[PDB]
């Protein structure tokens, strides 16, 4: 049984390493988007 | 002059500021439109004419009761850059009311109190209304507080509270919060008021026999708490109690600034008939530990100071006649270190009575704080609960995902011990 | 401000967010043309919680219906109030999932999860500052189980740092409507595990008993289910849509009800229920209310809560009610039954009370509840795919779709390992 | 008073123009005898634009309706508002340029651009103050692409300091209609590259895919298509005929969008454009005609912008609206979006207001941007050239009237060169 769980964690690590390659490459280019402004904060005298 | 800044953080602490403000209109002859058809410059600003502005702010991480308040009765009295609203709550969380969520409005408070406070010439200092289990209520009250005093520093610092009660709370992830910010509240705070709402809700339920009271009841005696502590700084009194002159005769030591708050007599209209409520009568009720406002036992606990607020019908000679029946009495006991251990404040006006109200007219009335050790055993079971949840790091996450670490957990925890060390050692007979 | 995207997966789900934005414009005041016909303002401070201002003094939901069969889609819009919703959010496809947790999550609903992407991103675009997304999805088939579960997974990877919410009906061993439920459900268990912020497990045997015993309904149909279901979800929101005495936002259900990530799974329930016949010899009281809340009859999911340990409860109250008595009676129900509570937290109960009763009660209460029992509803799902797994049964339709075996092997294990961390939290 | 000379050429540009002038005579108010019957006085002091004066409060346009096939004009004059127009404005032929660039540009359009130069040279000295040129023509016949081209180099040598603006309907590789749309888009591009100021780049690709998808047409004829083309020209003279808080004639679209002189082919769009039964659920603000004008199925070109960088992009904007929503948009659109514009060029957009939106609408956009997509939009072309022109196929038709292979390599070769450019400035 110890074969079938290195296969369970072996499998996970190929599963995390794709999705974070996947995740990579997406990060390259956001998606293009619009939305409102969420104006910045003003600043005060401190 | 002689002014002071209300400051309302949290649910709770807006609640019982709108109760506060109902009762200082109601004192003043302020309508709720802020037109008087002198004495109100403590609490008002006079704009223009025929106008006047309390000198408060009301913050809040969510827009329920903020716009409660801006749509309510007294929307005319406050001014809408007054009342500050933030977009996503705090959700009972120390960390997103103090370092994600609070950071970003913490500047405009500032302004606004900034703004309000070079207005007044006279600033006496800040009454800060708040409650330890919401997470605005301790993360943006620690925030604000520690603003205010690396801000103003020398200037007076009364803040109001809402001390969960030994059985009778709401929230689950509670004692974090009340451990992070009394954790702060111990060196930024001037002088901490300590009250339970089960406590409210035990005298509601004998005194004035309300078989459901709810939060409006409990705010309202609250606001008359707050009402005698500064009565004696809107009118005229034989004997008359400043803020300065309340914490050098109340607070002994600088981290021992929690006392306790007792108000007497607070009976309903049909009880008020068959009672000759003299003088010494309400002051031997202020003693009895079924009237404080804090579920905790004064017979075990030990009298350190205690603060006499009279208002009404009051003469210093019946008040000296109470206290020296007060001090005959073994069942109360003073520290030996302090012989002498009442200070006393009589006013001549008599507590007005909200329309609505479930308290009756009463001649006189008394509001007592007292600083004892009863609150040694307070502080005792929420360190308790606080450890026998921290031992499995329950909702610890919680509060690490927003920019917080388990090493300020852990000196929290220490500075808690240490204050219940502090108290110990000072109760102890020399 | 702390307005919420609204989701419906599959024809369960979509029949209950149906359910949902009809009780919830009957809650607001909107008319089945979207115009505002309500009395009180407070009908309308806070209406962008869940509806987006239309030009012409209306209202639309901030709700994205999604399937795979344009029947459902078909059918939720032309029943009542399904106007309302905007026709672009309407998105399915042609083929329909086929009970195949494999063709919603690999194959088909891949191929149309871009055009939901698409919309749920303008939608949270357009909104100003939101706090989360809810979905109602099935876990028995394909579509909703495992489309959702996709949806999920998207949206967690877009927005982080927002809540999830999951009204999602869970598979029970006696009313089994279908024979590949415990691998669908496993599957989207799987990732509802960590993609979600929290789930309330329902399922149809709770509320048929509700319906038999409670309710003493002879006939009840799908529409009671779906009612109950959206009288709980509107209860959960009232104190983010109403003002009240104490407020609650979800976060902050969230922060008091999940001690550690992987716990949260809760039990819904609603009060007060009660018959036609036994609508009068009834009291209108607190005490009442939390003694049908905390009864083990009232409770949505098949868990008895006697079997477990209560680890932290909600109890969102709406009505002119008292604080006092509510905190009292809550007292008494820790202190009577203190062996069905977790020991190492104390206080194991938030409340929360808005002011703003449901239409046609002057009191209500909705229960959520996280306790151990929970576990024993994955134990039966467990033992079910167990026993289906060891002889590779209907196995070969997810294979042939692009999945394998170790998925299978590894969702499994972490059930099992949820289940495990239950059990010892339980103690 | 700034007046432009319109000029249609081919059954396209015709179809288009008639269509123009349709919408454009809407907005001023002129009825289908040309004469005034609107109500605001607004439309009126910039009529001289495009109408002139005739005796008796007569309106006619300044277009000139040039083809060789004497059935387009027949159609135009047949159909509605087709009697405004100048008799002697048609001009035509006998025979048709036969999808024959080569014919539309030496044999039998050298014989008629005589006749339309002397049109077009009354009509602009007729003119108080001349401002430009508008030719509406599409790529694929011989009439349009061909002819239009040398009619554009005449005007060039003619009036050099005029603005030529051209809205040019280019082929799809989709949308194919005739077989030699590569031999005569190359050739007419070879002549626009340098011969024209501004070229908005039409499609019936694009206007196809947005009457299915955005539109929710069901049956599109090119009349629809026609008339988002006349909302797009109409929008790009809106500042002109009408004022505004920010007034933006052609040439300062033109200085704003042109950094360098060979890159003025322009991908262009509307907005709001809804379905009959969508537009009831639709809240009409500027930040909704921000996202449906930036949005790529929207877009009048072939083309995704997402695979490109947009070089300028331009809003004109129609109605009363404020000018810090406008403004805070068009920052918020090149803020969130920065990977899609060109870094060395700040404030990527050009934005202009009028009051006055179109009928039915109180507010509307025209999108325009200069984007680096139109380099595979022209690759296509390119590769389809490429194709048809190693094996010398239809060769023998062009070569049978005066062009040679140099004159298709030196085509090609420009095309080539203004992608590349394209691509370079994309970086
Ligand atoms: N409480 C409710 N349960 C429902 C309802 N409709 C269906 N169901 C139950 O949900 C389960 C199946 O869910 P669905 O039929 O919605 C499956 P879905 O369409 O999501 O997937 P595919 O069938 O593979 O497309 C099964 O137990 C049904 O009896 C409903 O309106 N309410
Ligand atoms: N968007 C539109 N495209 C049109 C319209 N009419 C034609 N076309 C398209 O134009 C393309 C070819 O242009 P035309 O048919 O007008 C060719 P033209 O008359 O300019 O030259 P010849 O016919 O060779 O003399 C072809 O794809 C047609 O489908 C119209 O009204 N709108
Ligand atoms: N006495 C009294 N206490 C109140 C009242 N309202 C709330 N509280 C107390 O406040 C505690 C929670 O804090 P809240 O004020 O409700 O919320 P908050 O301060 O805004 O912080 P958040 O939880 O993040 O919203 C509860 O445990 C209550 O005991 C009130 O009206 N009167
Ligand atoms: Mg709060
Ligand atoms: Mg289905
Ligand atoms: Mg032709």
């Amino acid at each position: 049984g110890d074969q079938r769980k290195q296969m369970l964690q072996k499998y996970k690590e190929e599963k995390q390493l794709q999705k974070l390659k996947e995740q990579r490459e997406k990060a390259k280019r956001g998606i293009f988007k619009v939305g409102r402004y969420r104006p910045d904060m003003p600043c005060f005298l401190l | 002059m002689r002014e002071c800044i209300s400051i309302h953080v949290g649910q709770a602490g807006v609640q019982i500021g709108n109760a506060c403000w109902e009762l200082y209109c109601l004192e003043h002859g302020i309508q709720p439109d802020g037109q008087m058809p002198d004495s109100f410059n403590t609490f008002f600003s006079e704009t223009g004419a025929g106008k006047h502005v309390p000198r408060a702010v009301f913050v809040d991480l969510e827009p329920t009761v903020i716009d409660e308040v801006r749509t309510g009765t007294y929307r005319q009295l406050f001014h809408p850059e007054q009342l500050i609203t933030g977009k996503e709550d705090a959700a009972n969380n120390y960390a997103r009311g103090h370092y994600t969520i609070g950071k970003e409005i913490i500047d405009l408070v500032l302004d606004r109190i900034r703004k309000l406070a070079d207005q007044c010439t006279g600033l006496q200092g800040f009454l800060v209304f708040h409650s330890f289990g919401g997470g605005t209520g301790s993360g943006f009250t620690s925030l604000l507080m520690e603003r205010l005093s690396v801000d103003y520093g020398k200037k007076s610092k009364l803040e109001f509270s809402i001390y969960p009660a030994p059985q009778v709370s709401t929230a689950v992830v509670e004692p974090y919060n009340s451990i992070l910010t009394t954790h702060t509240t111990l060196e930024h705070s001037d002088c901490a008021f300590m009250v339970d709402n089960e406590a409210i809700y035990d005298i509601c339920r004998r005194n004035l026999d309300i078989e459901r009271p709810t939060y409006t009841n409990l705010n309202r005696l609250i606001s008359q708490i707050v009402s005698s502590i500064t009565a004696s700084l809107r009118f005229d009194g034989a004997l008359n109690v400043d803020l300065t002159e309340f914490q050098t005769n109340l607070v002994p030591y600088p981290r021992i600034h929690f006392p306790l708050a007792t108000y007497a007599p607070v009976i309903s209209a049909e009880k008020a008939y068959h009672e000759q409520l003299s003088v010494a009568e309400i002051t031997n009720a202020c003693f009895e530990p079924a009237n404080q406002m804090v579920k905790c036992d004064p017979r075990h606990g030990k009298y350190m100071a205690c603060c006499l607020l009279y208002r009404g019908d009051v003469v210093p000679k019946d008040v000296n006649a109470a206290i020296a029946t007060i001090k005959t009495k073994r069942s109360i006991q003073f520290v030996d270190w302090c012989p002498t251990g009442f200070k006393v404040g009589i006013n001549y006006q008599p507590p007005t009575v909200v329309p609505g109200g479930d308290l009756a007219k009463v001649q006189r009335a008394v509001c007592m704080l007292s600083n004892t050790t009863a609150i040694a055993e307070a502080w005792a079971r929420l360190d308790h609960k606080f450890d026998l949840m921290y031992a499995k790091r329950a909702f610890v996450h919680w509060y690490v995902g927003e920019g917080m670490e388990e090493g300020e957990f852990s000196e929290a925890r220490e500075d808690m011990a240490a204050l219940e060390k502090d108290y110990e050692e000072v109760g102890v007979d020399s | 401000m702390r307005e919420i995207v609204h989701i419906q997966a599959g024809q369960c789900g979509n029949q209950i967010g149906a359910k949902f934005w009809e009780v919830i414009s009957d809650e607001h005041g909107i008319d089945p043309t979207g115009s505002y016909h309500g009395d009180s303002d407070l009908q309308l401070e806070r209406i962008n919680v869940y509806y987006n201002e239309a030009a012409g003094n209306k209202y639309v939901p901030r709700a994205i219906l999604v399937d795979l069969e344009p029947g459902t889609m078909d059918s939720v819009r032309s029943g009542p109030f399904g106007q309302i919703f905007r026709p672009d959010n309407f998105v399915f496809g042609q083929s329909g999932a086929g009970n195949n947790w494999a063709k919603g999550h690999y194959t088909e609903g891949a191929e149309l999860v871009d055009s939901v992407l698409d919309v749920v991103r303008k939608e949270s675009e357009s909104c100003d500052c939101l706090q989360g997304f809810q979905l109602t999805h099935s876990l028995g088939g394909g579509t909703g189980s495992g489309m959702g579960t996709l949806l999920i997974s998207k949206i967690r990877e877009e927005y982080p740092d927002r809540i999830m919410n999951t009204f999602s009906v869970v598979p029970s061993p006696k009313v089994s409507d279908t024979v590949v439920e415990p691998y669908n459900a496993t599957l989207s268990v799987h990732q509802l595990v960590e993609n979600t912020d929290e789930t309330y497990c329902i399922d149809n045997e709770a509320l048929y008993d509700i319906c038999f015993r409670t309710l003493k309904l002879t006939t009840p149909t799908y529409g009671d289910l779906n009612h109950l279901v959206s009288a709980t979800m509107s209860g959960v929101t009232t104190c983010l849509r109403f003002p009240g005495q104490l407020n609650a936002d979800l976060r902050k259900l969230a922060v008091n009800m999940v001690p550690f990530p992987r716990l949260h799974f809760f039990m819904p329930g609603f009060a007060p229920l009660t018959s036609r016949g036994s609508q009068q010899y009834r009291a209108l009281t607190v005490p009442e209310l939390t003694q049908q809340m905390f009864d083990a009859k009232n409770m949505m999911a098949a868990c008895d809560p006697r079997h477990g340990r209560y680890l932290t409860v909600a109890a969102v109250f709406r009505g002119r009610m008292s604080m006092k008595e509510v905190d009292e009676q809550m007292l008494n129900v820790q202190n009577k039954n203190s062996s069905y509570f977790v020991e190492w937290i104390p206080n194991n109960v938030k409340t929360a009370v808005c002011d703003i009763p449901p239409r046609g009660l002057k009191m209500s209460a909705t229960f959520i509840g996280n306790s151990t029992a929970i576990q024993e509803l994955f134990k039966r799902i467990s033992e079910q795919f167990t026993a289906m797994f060891r002889r590779k049964a209907f196995l070969h339709w997810y294979t042939g779709e692009g999945m394998d075996e170790m998925e299978f092997t590894e969702a499994e294990s972490n059930m099992n390992d949820l289940v495990s961390e239950y059990q010892q939290y339980q103690d």
